[PDB]
Parts: structure tokens; sequence; C-alpha cells
């Protein structure tokens, strides 16, 4: 009865993890394939001027 | 002609700075996505470190 708690807790904690690790990985895909432009000015704007 | 020699100076420093930065790093770059993969690449060596 006791160890059961303790796979529960663990079983989140291990998912949590994953998930910070797969956050990394988006943003240093996303940085891989993004910079080039990130954060510029928008061109529709520029265009109906 | 103004326009590209108001960009010239900006160019050249581009291009000086660009070979410093290629030189200070073990792989060579030659293109923007390049730059851009090798920076995440970076990033991945440097999770991995700490």
């Amino acid at each position: 009865l006791e160890r059961d708690a303790l796979a529960e807790r663990y079983a989140t904690l291990s998912f949590d993890v994953q998930k910070i690790q797969r956050a990394h990985q988006a943003f240093s895909q996303f940085v891989g394939k993004h910079l080039s432009v990130a954060f510029d000015t928008d061109p529709e704007a520029e265009i109906r001027e | 002609i103004q326009s590209l020699t108001a960009r010239a100076p900006v160019w050249l420093a581009a291009q000086d700075t660009l070979n410093q930065l290629c030189e200070q790093s073990g792989e060579t770059l030659a293109s923007s996505n390049d730059v851009t993969e090798y920076m995440q690449q970076l990033l991945e060596r440097e999770r991995e470190a700490t």
C-alpha cells in the first residue's frame, strides 16, 4: 500500500521531466529554423501603406 | 550608389565579424539557415554539458 503511492508520484514526476525536455527541444528546433526573420516588422501594414 | 555605399561599410563589418565568429567556431558557416542550424546545434551541446 505504501509503495503504490511512490509509484504514482514517480510517474507524475517523470512525465513532467519529459514535458520540460520536449519543450527545450521545440525551442531549439524553432531557433534552428526561425531566427532569420523573427520579431521583424509586419509586412501587411507596410504593403497596405 | 549612395544606398549601396551606406550599406557598404555595414556589409564589410558584417563579413569581418562573420569571418571572426566562423573562425571562433569549429564548423565553417556559409548561409543564413546554416548559421541558425549551427546555433541550434550549439544550444543542444550546451544542454547536454550542463
